[PDB]
C-alpha cells in the first residue's frame, strides 16, 4: 500500500561537493508520516541522521540537512560537505503520528541508495611509495596521489599469491593505496608504481 | 545517550536448527517502550518484523507465518532476544533490533537501532578452524621521514562466515580512531581482508590494538591484535 522509493539507487559525489539524497513516497500524503533518515556507513552501522522538523543525530546537523517537499511528497537530505566518511547508504524511512487505537510506532523503509566519495578535481601528484613486510607477506604502501587510476606493481621473482589492491580517499582529499602479496624472495621484494605517465619506487625513499 | 548492542555479527546454522539472535540496551530504559526486530532479507527493504512491548505482548508483522519467531525481554540482564525456529534458506537476512529512545520530552523521540546480525544458513557443519588468522605489519622505516607518522597494517585471513569487523585503538585509551579498510576478499571457500591506520608524529611512542570481530573467532570474543608502539 504505503512505500518509500529512493530517486537513484547510487548517487556519486566529489569531497566538498553539496549533493542531496531524494526519496519519494507513493502510497499516501508525506504530510501524515514523520520522515526518518539513517545510514549506514563502514564502521558504523545504521546511525540515525534526521527525523521530521530540526532533529539531528549527534553530529549531523553540522554536515547535513534534511526537509521535506510535500508538493510532491518528496523527502530530502542534503548533504553539504562530503567526505569519506559520508560513503554509504542512506535510507529513508517514515510512520504514522498518533492514530486513533492502538496503533504502531513501526517505521517503514525504503530500498537504500548507496553514495560513493571521490576526491574533487584537482591538480595532480607523484606518490610516495613504500614496503612493510613479514614473511614472505610484502606490503606495497602508495601515498598522496592523484588521479586515481594507478598500477601497482611488487617486484618479486618468486610470487606465491597476489591480492586485489585498495584506492582509498586521503586525509588531504586525495589517494592512498595498498596492495598485498605472498612472496619467497620477500625480503628482496620492492614495490614500483606507475601512476600520471612517471615511475615511482620503494627504493627512490632509502 | 544510549545505545543497543547486537555482539553476533553473524550467527551461522544449518537447516532446520534454531537460532537465537540477541540484543542488549544499555543507557536506554528498558521498562517503559517496546523493543522492536526488524528483518531485511537479500534484496529487501528493511522491514517490521517483531516487538515485544513492557506488558509482555508481542505483536508480528503481517504475513507472518505461525510458531516461527519468539521475543523476549528479561530486564534484569537488559536483553532481548529473537528466536528463529526451523530456520531455513528464505531466514537468510540481517535482523536489526530497534527502541525509541525519549529525549527531552513528549514529541521529541528518536528511533534508535542495533547494528544487526546477519544471519547464515549452510548446509553442513564446518569442521575445521574458521578463525581469522591475523598478520602485523609494522611502518617502513623510511616513512617514519615522510610526514614522520608511521602506518600500521593487520592482515586477516582463511575466516569464514566473511561476515568481519575491524577497527583500532590506542591500547590504554581505548576509544576508536580513523582507519581505512580494502574490501573483504574470497579464497577458495574463505576469505579475508585488512585495515591499516597512519598514526601521526605524536602517537609513534603509544602501543595500538587491532580488534577483530568475527563470529568465529577463539572463545567467542573479540580479537585483540597488539601493535607494538616504536
Amino acid at each position: 500500500a504505503i512505500e518509500l522509493v529512493p530517486e537513484h539507487q547510487t548517487v556519486p559525489v566529489s569531497i566538498g561537493v553539496p549533493a542531496t539524497l531524494r526519496c519519494s513516497m507513493k502510497g499516501e500524503a508525506i504530510g501524515n508520516y514523520y520522515i526518518n533518515w539513517y545510514r549506514k556507513t563502514q564502521g558504523n552501522t545504521m546511525t540515525f541522521i534526521y527525523r521530521e522538523k530540526d532533529i539531528y543525530g549527534p553530529g549531523f546537523k553540522d554536515n547535513f540537512q534534511g526537509d521535506i517537499d510535500i508538493a510532491k511528497n518528496l523527502a530530502v537530505l542534503k548533504i553539504l560537505a562530503p567526505s569519506e566518511r559520508d560513503e554509504g547508504s542512506y535510507y529513508c524511512a517514515c510512520d504514522t503520528l498518533g492514530m486513533g487505537g492502538e496503533y504502531t510506532d513501526k517505521l517503514i523503509f525504503g530500498k537504500g541508495t548507496r553514495v560513493t566519495v571521490e576526491p574533487r578535481s584537482q591538480p595532480h601528484t607523484k606518490p610516495s611509495v613504500f614496503v612493510m613486510k613479514n614473511g614472505t607477506n610484502v606490503a606495497c604502501l602508495v601515498k598522496e596521489f592523484y588521479p586515481k587510476d594507478i598500477r601497482i606493481n611488487l617486484v618479486s621473482s618468486k610470487k606465491i599469491t597476489e591480492f586485489d589492491p585498495a584506492i582509498v580517499i586521503s586525509p588531504s582529499g586525495k589517494y592512498n593505496a595498498v596492495k598485498l602479496g605472498k612472496y619467497e624472495d620477500s625480503n628482496s621484494v620492492t614495490c614500483s608504481v606507475q601512476h600520471d605517465n612517471k615511475t615511482v619506487h620503494s627504493t627512490d625513499f632509502e | 545517550a544510549g545505545h543497543l548492542e547486537q555482539p553476533q555479527i553473524s550467527s551461522t546454522k544449518t537447516l532446520s536448527k534454531t537460532a537465537r539472535l540477541e540484543c542488549v540496551v544499555s543507557g536506554i530504559t528498558i521498562s517503559a517502550t517496546s523493543v522492536y526486530w526488524y528483518r531485511e532479507r537479500p534484496g529487501e527493504v528493511i522491514q517490521f518484523l517483531v516487538s515485544i512491548s513492557y506488558d509482555g505482548t508481542v505483536r508480528k508483522e503481517s504475513g507472518i507465518p505461525s510458531g516461527k519467531f519468539e521475543v523476549d525481554r528479561i530486564p534484569e540482564t537488559s536483553t532481548s532476544t529473537l528466536t528463529i525456529h526451523n530456520v531455513e534458506k528464505q531466514d537468510i537476512a540481517t535482523y536489526y533490533c530497534a527502541l525509541w529512545e525519549a529525549q527531552q520530552e513528549l514529541g521529541k523521540k528518536i528511533k534508535v537501532f542495533g547494528p544487526g546480525t546477519k544471519l547464515i544458513i549452510t548446509d553442513k557443519q564446518l569442521d575445521a578452524d574458521v578463525s581469522p588468522k591475523p598478520t602485523i605489519f609494522l611502518p617502513s622505516i623510511a616513512e617514519t621521514k615522510l610526514q614522520k607518522a608511521g602506518t600500521y597494517l593487520c592482515l586477516l585471513e582463511k575466516f569464514f562466515p566473511d561476515v568481519i569487523k575491524i577497527h583500532w585503538e590506542e591500547k590504554k585509551s581505548n576509544t576508536i580512531l580513523g582507519s581505512q579498510e580494502g574490501n573483504t576478499m574470497k579464497t577458495n571457500d574463505t576469505y579475508m581482508k585488512f585495515s591499516w591506520l597512519t598514526v601521526p608524529e605524536k602517537s609513534l611512542d603509544k602501543e595500538h590494538r587491532c580488534i577483530v570481530r568475527h563470529e568465529n573467532n577463539k572463545n567467542g570474543v573479540d580479537q585483540e591484535i597488539i601493535f607494538p608502539p616504536i
